[PDB]
């Protein structure tokens, strides 16, 4: 949760380098978890193969996070509109393009751009409007 | 789905062992009988939501009796201070603590 | 050194667990389980639980006997593995011992270690109570209340054991 | 601590005896002397191959009965209660359930081997 | 949760004696009639599954189906009404006991209130 | 297995569940779970196959790990509170461990891997017992400890369960595995409302039990364990496949069938607590279950697959054994929506 | 929280009954018969108060009475009692059985010189009444005020205003 | 919490990790289950003895009884697996998939 607090604490549209670093850390953590699950469920033939798979997944996730944070913060700075979800959408589409590049497929890139950008815009909207993915029971 | 068959039929199938303050063989008291009794009496019929905050003092005392976390922390701090003073040479344990006097029967 | 018999025994317990958990051949894992059972008996006796500890030792001593026979029958291998016969078993053993040594030194040195809960390095003697039990063994009186207070537990456990005999017979029928 | 001292003393005596047995005597160890014993001829297979246990069911039932041995040991202190009626009823209940289990396994040809 | 811990609730009681104050469900209730319809459908499905004449076979069995469904439905409806009545009773009692949490609001006529007009152009 | 022994073992399973649902002491609840496992293991292997033994072994291992974790959680709560009563759990780590154990017993993802394998290995009747009765005790224990549960963990497990149960079923041509994945998805639905309203979980459990009983009894009546075997049923017993189509539609959640009410009320309760994204995602992901349900329906009833010549012999004979409760189960599973307000009885 | 009010060392100083366990056990029955009153008063104080500090004076009285009992024994029956407690000392369990003759000597001497009669079996275990001028503790546990109970059972049940009021259901 | 509680909970964690990380034999994982049961017995006994919960000094014995029941079940399954495959290796429990 400390990484999420790190990403949130940096003001939007400011300290773009720190925001990119936080996004990269989050992407790396997610990639590490995915790599652990992949190694367990689908066993790697060798320790070197497991390390290669972990590195590939982690680098892809970290690149996605870094591109998302860098592009979103830079767009927020240049447009100068901090709370606009379009910045998050641009960052998400850039992340999807990065995923397509890492997977060396155009179709993956385009589908990821659309879906990931929309999800990031929705996340920004949830920040602005106070949407709760997990709601404390209040009845 | 907790069908309280025990309460409906007046059968004490397992409630006898539920708490440490309940009746025990030869009236052997629990190590925290007083705190447990106080906490149970405080949180009786007021509901869990209320009892979680209106009897928090009782529950904290019960937990302290059970685990002795605060007492152990204080004892460790006192021992650390005593050891530091001994290292500094400004403290000397009393003869009775050192074993030079017969303890009271 | 006798001020911390409990800690030494608990460390031996954890080492036995790291032995049978690294999964050598079932024989040496049974050796580890026997050692850990003895050490646990020691700990419980140091805390005043002579009957309970002796009972654990007796029950696990018999249980590991059937395990040993079963191993020589089903879980058998031409070259049974010791904790130094495979890189995986030795890796697990070394990792377990190192993890213990790590937490052991950490808590002993640091006043208050907190791995997942908060642990105080003060010796176990501190927590002990100052009361007197008189002409009684509280463990014995409590364990004997299973027949006077725990009629329900006796019913459940007896039924469970009879049904366990039935269950073993059915599971081993083999059609 | 007395029990610990006694255990240490006995184990040290045994270990000293083992040391004296493996160091006082003279040794001429050669391959044929340390080979496995198979009544003069050489073994066919290993002694680490599976050895079928024809009494497996009895062993599992032995575990289940050692549980009852554990449950029945508190009886000497139980007889010191004031509710001797309930204590006696439950003790006889446990012993009759053990008898029932033995009878079931016996009648179902479970105590037999193979 | 909710009503499970209501004070005075006897465990494993379908209908408390307090419910008798409430009017009994009418035997012509639409809900009970629907329960009887479910019973009739059950009888028809049973006949179909056993390959009997669907609508004519086993009239006693269909009668038993309908009667059992209506019989259980009557008590189910009574319990449902009792539970909703308990909910309303507790809600009104809580509103009375906590006037501050449920304050009466000043009633302003539409003339006083200002609501912005958004032209549909 | 002698029928007397079988009756005794089934009664033992039910008695373990009853002990779980009747005991106020944690030790006795754990004892009930242990009795359930002991009785269940022989029941799963009533028909002796290597597959039955493999399924029994997997089930035993998973449930034993869950029970050990639950006992550790109980002991930790005792250490930090000194209370054996089933109530608020006073230590968060113990609560997390207990939630993990109870989810593993319920088969909630990421502890779902065993459910399809066990369901496929065992017979249809043992599958019915596994997927309807066994779910009761862990859900009861979760309902009693709902307040202590961290909503995030339960909701994450529920959403993962819905997603995985939907995804896996799409790839299945074996009826038992399909049922296992649908059970995973429906259990994810049930646990989603556990933090918010337990009565909704009870209602969903009842509707799901009715539908699963109807489906398993219909499969037993048709003696089908694969989609192709079910495909032939139209030639022999069309009514069975038609009722299966209706029950599948109810399982998908389509209005006006009774499967709709549990989703409806769960969405309502989640929305009352300001949960909007979670209900929307859960409802949308339920469409995959609908997809594989519809594929099964296409194979079974809506389209007439090719039969075999030897079925002509089967036409002459009639089904010997009658499942008495099947028609009422079908009727309840499909035609109970007009009676939702009655959800205050179990209340 | 607050400071613990431990009593001063001087107040807790008392004359001590410096006699071994065997000596006390040899005189145990006559001691309970003779010194019952103060011992019972101290026991009642301890159990009602639940504070060791509160009952210090009664404990001092207990110790004084025990000393007086042993002084009377020394004055009148010293040697037979010395032989008796010497006999008990040898047994590791300090059993009464092995020393019946010396106990008979001690009991006869005590009955003659001091008139004490040994309590019979099942007498010293009887719950006894104690008359005390010390007030009964009002709140021995020092409990806080109990939280006020929730309001309950307002009155009669009337049918729901418009039924279930669930979505579209009218009943 | 004293350090002995730390060691015993560490033993439970180690046994759980051992059981969840199989290698080849099933007997070893059943031994890890029994180790978990032993650790639970020790923890419960220590808690009940330190807190003088007299009527709870029987709970460890019931825990041991059901632990032995579980062990018997495990061995009775292992025997059938060995009979059907010739070894106790876990890799042979591969017929059921997904």
């Amino acid at each position: 949760k400390t990484l999420l607090h790190k990403y949130s604490d940096i003001p939007e549209g400011t300290e773009c380098h720190r925001k990119a670093y936080a996004s990269t850390s989050i992407g790396g953590a997610t990639g590490l978890i995915v790599s652990a699950y992949s190694i367990a469920l689908k066993p790697p033939a060798s320790f070197l193969e497991g390390v290669a798979r972990t590195g590939r997944y982690t680098f892809t996730s970290a690149a996605i996070g870094a591109i998302f944070g860098l592009t979103s913060c830079i767009s927020a700075q240049v447009r100068e509109k901090p709370d606009d979800p379009l910045n998050y959408f641009i960052g998400g589409c850039a992340g999807g393009l990065t995923l397509g590049a890492r997977t060396r497929s155009y179709g993956i890139g385009a589908a990821a751009c659309a879906y990931m950008g929309l999800t990031a815009a929705l996340v920004k909207m949830g920040q602005l409007e106070g949407w709760q993915v997990f709601a404390e029971p209040k009845v | 789905p907790f069908f309280d068959v025990q309460k409906r039929l007046g059968l004490d199938l397992d409630r006898w062992m539920t708490i440490q303050s309940a009746e025990q063989p030869h009236k052997i008291p629990g190590r925290c009988h007083a705190f447990e009794k106080e906490w149970i009496e405080c949180a009786h019929g007021i509901g869990g939501i209320r009892a979680e905050k209106e009897c928090k003092i009782e529950f904290d005392d019960f937990v302290e009796c059970l685990l002795r976390q605060k007492t152990m922390k204080r004892l460790s701090a006192i021992k650390r201070q005593r050891d530091k003073l001994i290292k500094e040479g400004k403290y000397t344990p009393p003869p009775h603590h050192l074993g030079k006097e017969d303890p009271r029967p | 050194m006798t001020m911390y018999i409990a800690f030494i025994l608990s460390t031996i317990f954890v080492i036995g667990f790291v032995g049978f958990s690294s999964k050598p051949s079932p024989i040496y894992g049974g050796l580890g389980l026997i050692v850990s059972g003895g050490v646990g008996c020691g700990i419980v006796l140091n805390f005043g639980g002579s009957f309970l500890g002796l009972m654990v030792f007796l029950i696990y001593l018999g249980g590991m006997l059937v395990v040993f026979g079963y191993t020589t029958a089903m879980a058998t291998e031409m070259y049974p593995e010791v904790w130094v016969s495979n890189k995986t078993v030795f890796g697990a053993f070394v990792s377990g011992l190192m993890m213990e040594f790590c937490m052991v030194y950490y808590a002993l040195k640091e006043e208050e270690v907190e791995i997942i809960f908060k642990f105080n390095g003060l010796g176990d003697w501190v927590i002990y109570d100052t009361g007197d039990s008189g002409f009684f063994s509280e463990e014995a009186m409590g364990i004997a209340a299973l027949y006077s207070y725990g009629t329900w537990l006796v019913i459940v456990t007896g039924w469970s054991l009879l049904i366990g005999v039935v269950v073993i017979m059915e599971i081993t029928r083999g059609n | 601590m007395n029990i610990m001292l006694t255990l240490l003393t006995n184990v040290t005596l045994a270990s000293l005896l083992v040391l004296i047995a493996f160091w006082l005597p003279q040794l001429n160890a050669y391959s044929e002397k340390t080979s496995p014993y198979e009544c003069g001829f050489d073994p066919m297979g290993s002694a680490r191959l599976p050895f079928s246990m024809k009494f497996f069911l009895v062993a599992i039932t032995f575990l289940l009965f050692d549980l009852e041995i554990a449950l029945l040991l508190p009886l000497p202190w139980a007889s010191q209660t004031n509710n001797l009626k309930t204590m006696l009823t439950m003790a006889l209940f446990l012993l009759i359930l053990l008898a029932a289990s033995l009878a079931y396994e016996w009648t179902q040809k479970g105590l037999e081997w193979a | 949760t909710m009503m499970s811990g209501r004070p005075g609730r006897v465990p494993l009681q379908f209908l408390p004696n307090e419910a008798r104050s409430l009017p009994p469900p009418k035997l012509t209730d639409p809900r009970l009639v629907y329960m009887g319809f479910l019973g009739y459908c059950s009888g028809l499905i049973d006949n179909a599954i056993r390959r009997r004449p669907v609508v004519s076979a086993g009239l006693h069995r269909q009668l038993l189906y309908v009667t059992s469904f209506v019989f259980f439905g009557y008590y189910l409806l009574k319990r449902q009404d009792y539970m909703y009545a308990l909910r309303d009773h507790d809600m009104f009692a809580y509103v009375k006991s906590h006037p501050e949490d449920f304050p009466e609001k000043d009633k302003k006529t539409y003339g006083e209130i200002l609501e912005e007009f958004h032209p549909v152009r | 297995m002698n029928p007397i022994i079988y009756t005794t073992l089934i009664m033992t399973v039910m008695s373990g569940t009853m002990l779980v649902m009747i005991s106020s002491h944690w030790l006795l609840i754990w004892i009930g779970f242990e009795m359930n496992l002991l009785a269940m293991i022989p029941v799963l292997m009533k028909n002796f196959n290597p597959r039955a033994t493999e399924a029994a072994t997997k089930y035993f291992l998973t449930q034993a790990t869950a029970s050990m974790m639950l006992m550790m959680a109980i002991i930790i709560n005792l250490l930090y509170s000194g209370q054996w009563t089933i109530t608020k759990m006073f230590n968060p780590v113990a609560m997390t461990m207990m939630t993990m154990a109870l989810a593993m017993k319920l088969g909630l993802s990421p502890f779902h891997f065993w459910v399809p394998e066990v369901t496929q290995g065992i017979s249809l009747q043992a599958g019915l017992l596994l997927l309807t009765w066994q779910k009761l005790a862990p859900l009861s224990v979760l309902c009693q400890i709902s307040q202590s549960i961290n909503p995030n963990l339960m909701l994450t497990m529920a959403m993962l369960s819905i997603l995985i149960g939907g995804w896996g079923g799409l790839n299945q041509t074996q009826l038992r595995k399909i049922m296992a994945y649908s059970s995973i998805a429906h259990m994810g639905w049930m646990t989603a409302v556990l933090p918010y309203n337990t009565t909704m979980t009870i209602l969903n459990l009842l509707i799901y039990i009715t539908m699963t009983l109807a489906m398993f009894m219909l499969l037993i009546h048709s003696s089908a364990t694969t989609t192709l075997s079910l495909s032939h049923t139209w030639n022999k017993m069309p009514v069975i496949t038609s009722l299966m189509m209706v029950t599948l539609l109810s399982m998908g959640g389509l209005p006006p069938l009774s499967g709709f009410m549990p989703k409806w009320m769960i969405i309502q309760e989640m929305t009352k607590n300001e949960s909007i994204i979670m209900p929307t995602l859960m409802a949308m992901t339920a469409l995959l279950n609908l997809y594989f349900y519809m594929r099964l329906a296409y194979s079974s009833s809506l389209t007439m697959f090719p039969s075999t010549n030897n079925m002509k012999m089967k036409w002459q004979f009639e089904h010997t054994k009658q499942m008495k409760l099947l028609p009422t189960m079908i009727v309840l599973s499909t035609l109970v929506l007009p009676m939702t307000p009655a959800l205050s009885s179990l209340n | 929280p607050g400071i613990v009010e431990l009593p001063t060392l001087e107040d807790l100083k008392v004359q001590e009954v410096k006699v071994s366990s065997s000596v006390l056990k040899a005189a145990a029955h006559h001691y309970g018969a003779q010194c019952d009153k103060p011992n019972k008063e101290f026991m009642l104080c301890r159990w009602e108060e639940k504070d060791p500090r509160r009952c210090l004076e009664e404990g001092k009285l207990v110790n004084q009475c025990a000393l007086d009992f042993f002084r009377q024994i020394k004055r009148h029956c010293a040697e037979p009692f010395t032989e008796y407690w010497t006999c008990i000392d040898y047994s590791g369990l300090q059993l009464f059985r092995h020393c019946r003759k010396q106990q008979a000597k001690f009991d006869e001497c005590v009955l003659d010189k001091l008139g004490w009669v040994r309590p019979d079996l099942g007498e010293l275990s009887k719950v006894t009444k104690v008359k005390t001028d010390r007030p009964l503790p009002e709140n021995p546990y020092h409990s806080r005020a109990r939280p006020e109970p929730n309001p309950e059972a307002e009155g009669d049940l009337k049918p729901a205003k418009h039924g279930s009021r669930l979505f579209f259901w009218t009943m | 919490m004293p350090l002995v509680y730390m060691n015993i909970i560490m033993a439970f964690a180690i046994a759980l990790a051992g059981l969840l990380m199989y290698r080849s034999h099933l007997m070893s994982s059943l031994l890890c289950l029994e180790g978990m049961m032993l650790s639970l017995f020790i923890m419960s006994t220590l808690i009940i003895l330190n807190t003088h919960f007299t009527l709870a000094n029987m709970m460890p014995i019931i825990l041991l009884v059901f632990a032995a029941c579980e062990a018997a079940l495990g061995l009775s399954l292992l025997v059938m697996v060995s009979n059907t495959y010739g070894t106790d290796y876990v890799q042979n429990l591969n017929l059921l998939q997904c």
